[PDB]
Order: C-alpha cells, then structure tokens, then sequence
C-alpha cells in the first residue's frame, strides 16, 4: 500500500 | 523512513508507481490515469507499505520522472527535480 | 477559448499544458513522448483551454476522475 | 500558448 495511504498508518 | 518502492509499472515494467494510478519512469515520463498505470492499483492490497523514487519533492511526494514531482494523488512540474 | 492542440493516441486526447495531454479514453500523459507536440501550443498565437469542468487550482477536467492545469494533474473524484 | 503563460489578455 501507498505509505500515505496504508491501514493502521 | 526505509519503505521499499512500489510496484513497477508502465512499458516493460520501466517505471514505479507513484499512487493507485500513477506510474512514472525516470526515463518515460509519468502516465496518470493511462493504461501504463494499471499495475498500480494492485499496490492496494499489498499490506506492506512504499514508497517510491527519493529526492523528496513538493505537496508530499517526490521526484518521479525527469523534472516531475508526483505524491501519491498529483503529479506537478517542479524543476527542483 | 479553444480546446488547445490536440495530442497522444491517434490526436484523440488534447493538451492541457505544454507537457500533459489528457483524454476521456486515455487519462493524462504528464511528460511523455505523447506529451511532446503540446510544446507547440506555445507558438500558437491564440489563446487556448483545454477541458470544460472547472476544478481545483484554475483546472478543468482533463480525464476520468483527473483534473489538470497548465502545470499538474491531481486526482480530483468530482471531475 | 496556453491561457495561463501566454501573454494572457
């Protein structure tokens, strides 16, 4: 997923 | 932060994905939104997270294609690039 | 205001800035080869705009759910 | 040119 973008974070 | 980039992308895999239908190669351009962008979507589901190209540029993102700046929703010129 | 040169895949998307040809059936080159011909648009004398839905930053609608201006394309759902 | 950076008016 896109770091920007990820579940949890 | 020591993420791994994202999907490559784009002709003959030549480029990394910059968001779910960004792809952008350093020697390509970037296509937003093209066919060229279609492996993107699948970093989605990837549960892992990324992060792609590295001179850090501009609204949140970085430097994609040769004086591109892309995060992981636009894609602007920026010549910092 | 014209819809300015057309560009990319067989002419059928339309630049909306010197390096981003968009298109309804293409989406947006930002600074590809398809993107090469809008540089001419800057040698044209008339004024051109590419688009019609306005959107973000003097943007217009350059392509599905992308909305683009002389300079960049973001990701805009509305468009 | 462009709308934007033409020479505009």
């Amino acid at each position: 997923c896109y770091i920007q973008n990820c579940p949890l974070g | 932060l020591e993420l791994r980039q994202c999907l490559p992308c784009g002709p003959g895999g030549k480029g990394r994905c910059f968001g779910p239908s960004i792809c952008c190669g350093d020697e390509l351009g970037c296509f937003v939104g093209t066919a060229e962008a279609l492996r993107c979507q699948e970093e989605n589901y990837l549960p892992s997270p990324c992060q792609s190209g590295q001179k850090p540029c501009g609204s949140g993102g970085r430097c994609a294609a040769a004086g591109i700046c892309c995060n992981d929703e636009s894609c602007v010129t920026e010549p910092e690039c």
